[PDB]
């Protein structure tokens, strides 16, 4: 299933950043045009869309660049694929995105001061996800080298670096049939909550696989009767088994980042 | 022999990248080599 692998990991998606019409400028800036890695996350890949529009503006209104759509602050630790697939995956490509300057949302919005910053977070999700799967088991016994080499994979866009390591992240003891616990979030748009996150095992007590609907059946019943289950921007049959689509299927990562969105108006 | 709901996910995820991907791939490229220019 190496072929699922590259796929959802050069998956791309086209989208236009334009500049807040607020935003004082000595010239005209044009569009930048770019596609983004689903897996990966905006304040790493965004560098050029950067340097195109700070050259067009003055050092007194240059500040920490953040990204919105539709009035709607980007979070930037949570991958690409997943806003563009709750957010703007019912409107027409490619996905616009505002870039502003000025009047930072401090409350929606967490400083990406650098690099470091992005592979702290990243990381954190790597350690909570193999302390739900292996408690940590896995995670801990990876050399510090190792650890850089996941980063190093993703901000290079290397699928061979990046899985080299994170194969032995997928594996579980052989008596086992799968994973102690999988690692999942589900968004919604229309919910208070940012997401749902519980504990559930990928086997039942009489050993059959636990399938997509089932977890869904669980953690979110009302999203099954209307409703759109989109993961990497697509919709999996209900029956997947759902050990198999933590391995295959996740994020970099190793969280599953589901998305519960109403079907597209037209 | 693969399973039905893994054949899905494969062409769900080819149709994905052909409507997504494939289609703005050459006109991005085209479009960021003349821009380039202009910043001449």
């Amino acid at each position: 299933d190496k072929d699922v692998l590259r796929d959802v990991w050069f998956g791309r998606i086209p989208t236009c950043f334009t500049l807040y019409q607020d935003e004082i400028t000595e010239r005209e800036a044009e569009p930048y045009y770019l596609l983004l890695p689903r897996v990966s996350y905006l304040t790493l890949v965004t560098d050029k869309v950067k340097k195109h529009f700070q050259k067009v503006m003055r050092q007194e209104d240059i500040s920490e660049i953040w990204f919105e759509y539709e009035g709607t602050p980007l979070k930037w630790h949570y991958p690409i694929g997943l806003l563009f697939d709750l957010l703007a995956s019912s409107s027409a490509l490619p996905w616009n995105i505002t870039v502003h300057f000025k009047s930072f949302p401090e409350k929606d919005l967490l400083h990406c001061p650098s690099k470091d910053a992005i592979e702290a977070h990243f990381m954190s999700c790597m350690k909570e996800a193999d302390a739900l799967k292996h408690k940590s088991q896995v995670i801990n016994e990876m050399q510090k080298k190792d650890h850089k080499q996941l980063w190093m994979g993703l901000q290079n866009d290397r699928f061979d670096q990046f899985w080299a390591i994170n194969r032995k992240l997928m594996e579980y003891p052989a008596e086992e049939n799968g994973f102690r616990y999988i690692p999942f979030r589900i968004y919604q748009t229309t919910t208070e909550r940012p997401f749902i996150q519980k504990l559930f095992r990928p086997v039942a007590a009489d050993g059959q696989l636990h399938t997509l609907g089932d977890l869904l059946k669980e953690v979110c019943p009302s999203a099954i009767d209307k409703n759109q289950v989109m993961i990497h921007g697509i919709e999996p049959m209900l029956e997947t088994p759902l050990q198999w689509l933590s391995e295959h299927l996740s994020y970099p990562d190793n969280f599953l980042h589901i998305s519960i969105i109403p079907q597209p108006t037209d | 022999g693969r399973p039905r709901w893994k054949r899905h996910i494969s062409e769900q995820l080819r149709r994905r990248d052909r409507l997504q991907r494939q289609a703005f791939e050459e006109i991005i490229l085209q479009y960021n080599k003349l821009l380039e220019k202009s910043d001449l």
